[PDB]
């Protein structure tokens, strides 16, 4: 019991620690999800639903199992009541259920970090929220960021020097990258939770557009 | 049976007759058939008496229960698809004679004009929905007199008291010409149910209020 | 019912009437009858209420689903399979009488060229699907009145606002003919509803210009 | 077994030490909940029925699937008899149920302590109730106030000497608070009663200015 | 079968005749059909006797089951809901001919006023329950002489005794206009059964004081 | 094997000593159930039919289930047959049974132990009977007094010394509260029912508040 | 087929008929339709005969399975109660023509009264039960004829003889007036066949006695 | 393998030795069970079938739900096919099949010893049988007694230097009563009863109270 529970637990830090470090954080226009991945159609930052992204850190096949399995979950929500009820809390606290019986009951943990985030609805003036779960079911509120992946202190430091709130888009995208490095687009995934989009609020920045928002003054 | 609904600046109003039938005989007339179903919701259901009350039965408890999980109401949009989903669930017994048929009332927090905040949705056995977007509606088998009857009283309908009596008026017209539904029984003491909700919640209307009402409307058809 | 939809040079349009019934009886004015269901499609259904909402409400869910799981939206012809499926899945119900017809218009994005990417399909009640190669189509209890319209307008189709008009005219002739299509409404300002579809995406047309168009065609005929 | 029971035992216990703590008592008006939550939007306390409240310590996911459980109960027990057969008694059995097979049968013990507490019908004269239940599923009835998670004892023994019977609401929050420490402004707490002036549904949350206007 | 059931100052009463038919055939002279199913509850039921009696035996298990499981009975409200739910649950069976309709009094021991704590609820085939706030209901195929008759001696009902009399009164009223329901008999002795309720609990009514009732009120016809 | 059995007995036996006291004895006018109980509201005494009732010791959540099964079985018989045959000797022997493959089947065995008494039926002249029933489902019948939980020893000899049959309610609730002192309170740590045989239909009648302090004192 | 039942001073005796049909034709003249279920109790069936005896078999088979898991013999009540159920949960397969009713006749040793521990109970196709509180009742289709004659001789039963010979005159009425009962067969020596129950239990009546008996009411409507 | 049967065999064993015993003896009459029992109404000695009869020793809870087996599997083969088709070999073949499963698959093995007896049918000239079904299965054919539970080697002997065939009731109960005090005993501590050939249809009979007493001076 005490010692199958440390080793999983320590199995599944150990992975977290050896994968590429996400950082998420909350800037005027709404969220900015910025991910260290060179590869090219892999993800690690997905859309869950009209204003609801996810961002993940850890072994993929299994945070792209709880990526489905959430759009599943906010889909199947919003067609039985509405799709105004879907909201990034209910999506974070089922993550938090799915991953604690997950880290118990399954014959390996999964080797993953999770970020769950939400902005406003059009026309709306609803601060950002920004949600943390991690291998075990544990799950953390914040304000302003989240680390996940890899060696996470310098990075949480360097943006706790670095952050300040209602920042723009292209200095939020600097702070974080910079961030990480305590890069370009070939080998950087950026997407945003735009506040200020009608429906669906995620969008994401590739390629020409990436880099010109990388170099932009 | 005849269930009333209208919208006023500020608020919606829902009224129901106190008749039950079996074939011609009477067999109830003090019966309820307007619930409030939550804070800002009041349902009233038409059809089979068994059907009817756990539709509202279970309404009420699916909304609290929603919001008993979730910390938060449903939207407007949510409530009506769930009741939606419930009527389309009773399709196959509604066909075998255990109909019922909702209309729903409920006043918005959400949307933008607090004025406007009223709405109205009328049901049909399928489940079908359509919010009234010109102000009043009925559901019942007189629902086409007070349908009618408000059709030229709606005009009259500039606050909440006046929405009332609007209400009381055309269920009265309903129960004039249908004898399914149930007028003002001034002997026995007996008037339509109505709830009114605004801003600050649904409230039951007094007995005494629609007594009045009521007595004001026979008067001015007496003389 | 009437829904029309029709291709023009550089899109498709489609538009449907607003009337309601049970029996003979009037029960709604206002209704809305077509949907964008995606960025690049608009599905306008005839048929039982309940049946028709549903289908138009999970249909779009599917397809922003399927989106988002796999970071690609569907082809126009998976699109038009799911659709297919979905009605078909119907069918028990349908022959109970809840039945409920959908035409589909859309915009497809990989046609090789733009100016004929305007897809129109049409369903029967087991799912079998038409791919409409004569630009125009419509579906309900008013589709042959507002088809033979077509049939002689289509000709004056040459751009998107051409082809709103007559899209409007059709449904007119419609309303004119079949009891159970509504015309426009001059007394209360309720007029059809209309998706247009081009390379840019789906947007429902302003009620004012269909007024404009719909108070045109009633002044000309007087 | 033995020592599988004593260490499923000892993880559960050390886990709950390792929470943040809940305080429930009574005081005049019904009953209050005050818990440690940084958190703006992850709740510990929460509405189960009219008159009924719960409140959780230990892992979120663990109590908050009890919590959805008990409401699930309560609900499904009010729709199929009435909404006044459902009693705090009736909730405080089930989950000592509940906890006593998660205890022994689950692949890991849950890592929680619950209260769940009970407040008049509008209008009637009835002593607010209180029971604990911890992982194991032993349940306690007690009079005065409930202490869950963290280092209980000291909180306890600071409740023992400050805690008066009918205190006002302003006095039970502020008693609330200083056991508390002994193990806080508004950012740091959660806080909400059990009100039985109130006529259908008691539970009501202090959030905000409201709650500031109270220490 | 005629069952009745009247609120009188302090209590409730209900009274049920004794006649069993099979078709014209009278088979059972003695029968039972209202039954003290709680403390403070009486049912009787009409209808096809195997479910009539399977209805008060499970429902009556079913309150005291609650009972022993939870250490508290039933709210009235429940009770009438689990009465419902039983009502509800025949229905099936109840279309092909087993159909059975339950009356429920009984005496609320947590309303705010003792004097009219009396409860009588009706019930229908489907499960819709009524609580009748006239003061009097009935039950069966006499059900409506009965009704009108207490419609008329309803103003006589002062305390336990005249609630008494006017039901046994009520019931002879039904067999008297009904062959289904039996009048009392007085050559072989067997007369309507009887139970009052009030705050003390649910009683059976003596048999002998029912016969001074019913021959007095014969008598008074004569 | 051998070694798991010895440990689920280590378990419950222990669980069971951790425990508060109950004890049950028959006196002239049935049987009567003292507990050692704080709770103002949750049981360890209840009604199982007519005639029988049921006392506990050891952890609630456990005694509790096997209570409401205990009560399902009544009702059930009861049900289909009629309430005549439904006896205690039934009720114990489903417990038995019950306990016996909870003991060997389930993940934890469950730390109880159980009593199960029955009166005469009104007006019949039948001595009660009382049923001891273990957490290995060891079922054994016991003419006078049965004590359950806690330190059993000290109580079983304040019985056997003090005890009549024929005793009143109130000298045989104080032999009880006596004995149950003997192991280690008033009301508001006791919880009082009785088997009582001159009630014509449901024989359990708790005892309470006033009516309670009335019996242990004067 | 007539089966009749009837109690006297101190026990209850159960008589029927010999005779087996298919349609018009006899089929059987030896038939058996009284049957002893247990120590204390008969049941005579009517109706098809294989759900008859399949109900005799399988109602004895669960009297003495309970009997032995329990150590003690069902109640009265409760041996009422488990025919009514068999008979209910034949309804589906009666309703298709597989139609048994049973009498029940016993004695109830846990009587106040040893007189009046006679036990007569009769059942319908749903499992309906009377206790029959009049001393006498029958089944089969000349349940009539022969209730209506007991109605006449009942006053003459005084013990466990002049019970018998009046059931074994109210078969005797029924076979004369029902063409489905069959009488004393005088030139093959068949006769009803009777059970008598009292304290010291059921046992059958010997052949003998109801030839005697018989010959007796043969001799007497004669001259 | 090894290790698990030897450990189930010897709970068993313990379990039976630590119980009361039993013994079942062949007489004039049929056959006789006594069996050492304090209870005032729990058996241990139990009608099967018309002809046939139960004892056992060991656990209550597990020989009574044996018990029960037996009654059902006894009362649907008479069912099935005739009542004198169902026989006191068939019963106890039954209850190999039925303890050896038990004793490889169940939880824990049941501790329990049975003995299943027939007699002769009324008016039938055939000798008594009696079956001795041991925990695993194990199944042995006896001619004039059986002797279950406790310390049987003592009891055993004792009935082999005292037992007649056809003793009379009387005889064969000193008998019994003896061989049991061997391994004080009056009414209030003994269970007694009968299969009795001379009874009509059910032989099985208890023998209690007054009678038993009078039998036993
Ligand atoms: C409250 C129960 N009650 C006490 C004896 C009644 O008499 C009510 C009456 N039952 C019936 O007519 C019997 C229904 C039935 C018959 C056969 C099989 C299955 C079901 C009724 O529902 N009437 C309907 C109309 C109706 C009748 C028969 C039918 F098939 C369809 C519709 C009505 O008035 N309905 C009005 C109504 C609306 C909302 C809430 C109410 C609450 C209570 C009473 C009435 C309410
Ligand atoms: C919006 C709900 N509502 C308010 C109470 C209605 O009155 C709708 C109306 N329901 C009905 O006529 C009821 C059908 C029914 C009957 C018995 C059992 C089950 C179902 C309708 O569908 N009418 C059809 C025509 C029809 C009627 C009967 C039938 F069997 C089949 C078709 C229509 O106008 N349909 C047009 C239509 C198309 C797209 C979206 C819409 C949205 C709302 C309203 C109408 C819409
Ligand atoms: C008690 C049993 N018994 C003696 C054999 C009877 O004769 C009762 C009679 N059964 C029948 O008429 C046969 C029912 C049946 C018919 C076809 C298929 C399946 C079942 C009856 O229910 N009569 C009803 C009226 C009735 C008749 C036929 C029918 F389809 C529906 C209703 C009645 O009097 N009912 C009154 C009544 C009410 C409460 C408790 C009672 C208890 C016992 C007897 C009567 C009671
Ligand atoms: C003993 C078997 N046998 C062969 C010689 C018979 O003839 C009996 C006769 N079977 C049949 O008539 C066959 C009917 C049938 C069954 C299933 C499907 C289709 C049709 C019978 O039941 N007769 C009934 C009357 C009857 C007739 C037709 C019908 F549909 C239903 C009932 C009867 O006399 N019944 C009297 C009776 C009562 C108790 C025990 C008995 C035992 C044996 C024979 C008779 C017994």
């Amino acid at each position: 019991m005490e010692q199958a529970m440390r080793e999983r637990s320590e199995l599944a830090r150990k992975g977290i620690a050896r994968a590429k470090s996400v950082v998420a954080l909350a800037y005027a226009g709404g969220v900015l999800f910025v991910a260290e991945n060179p590869s090219r159609s892999l993800q690690k930052i997905s859309e869950l639903y009209d204003r609801v992204g996810f961002a993940a850190a850890g072994k993929f096949n299994e945070f792209d199992n709880l990526r489905r399995g959430g759009i599943q979950f906010a889909d199947t929500r919003g067609y039985a009541y509405d799709r105004r009820d879907v909201t990034g809390r209910q999506l974070a606290n089922v993550y938090a259920q799915t991953l604690g019986t997950i880290f118990t009951e399954q014959a390996k943990p999964y080797e993953v970090e999770l970020c769950v985030a939400e902005v406003a609805h059009y026309g709306e003036t609803k601060r950002p929220e920004l949600y943390r779960i991690t291998y075990d079911g544990s799950i953390a509120d914040e304000p302003h960021f989240v680390v996940m992946g890899g060696t996470t202190e310098p990075i949480a430091n360097a943006l706790k020097e670095s952050y300040a709130e209602n920042a723009s888009l292209t200095d939020a995208l600097r702070i974080a990258v910079a961030a990480l490095r305590a890069l370009g687009v070939a080998s950087l995934e950026v997407a945003v939770l735009d506040a200020n989009r009608p429906r669906r609020a995620f969008r994401r920045i590739t390629g020409s557009a990436l880099q010109a928002l990388l170099v932009d003054q | 049976t005849t269930i009333v609904a209208l919208k006023y600046p500020g608020g919606v109003v829902m009224a129901g007759d106190r008749r039950s039938t079996q074939g011609n005989m009477i067999s109830g007339r003090d019966v309820r058939k307007v619930y409030i179903t939550d804070d800002y919701t009041a349902t009233g259901i038409a059809g089979t008496a068994a059907v009817a009350v756990e539709f509202a039965r279970l309404y009420a408890v699916e909304l609290e229960h929603y919001e008993k999980l979730e910390g938060v109401p449903l939207t407007f949009a949510g409530k009506i698809n769930r009741l939606a989903i419930m009527v389309r669930g009773n399709l196959a017994a509604a066909m075998q004679g255990l109909l019922a048929l909702p209309l729903l009332a409920g006043y918005d927090i959400h949307a933008s004009d607090p004025q406007s905040a009223g709405r109205i949705v009328s049901f049909d056995a399928a489940g079908g929905w359509n919010i009234e977007e010109e102000g009043y509606q009925a559901v019942g088998s007189g629902s086409l007199f007070a349908k009618s009857s408000m059709k030229k009283l709606y005009s009259q309908v500039t606050d909440g008291d006046s929405g009332l009596r609007v209400a009381v008026e055309a269920l009265y017209d309903a129960a004039d010409d249908d004898s399914a539904t149930g007028g003002p029984d001034l002997v026995r003491g007996i008037f339509p149910t109505a709830v009114i909700i605004d801003a600050d919640g649904a409230v039951d209307v007094p007995e005494s209020r629609i007594a009045e009402l009521a007595r004001a409307i026979i008067e001015s058809r007496s003389g």
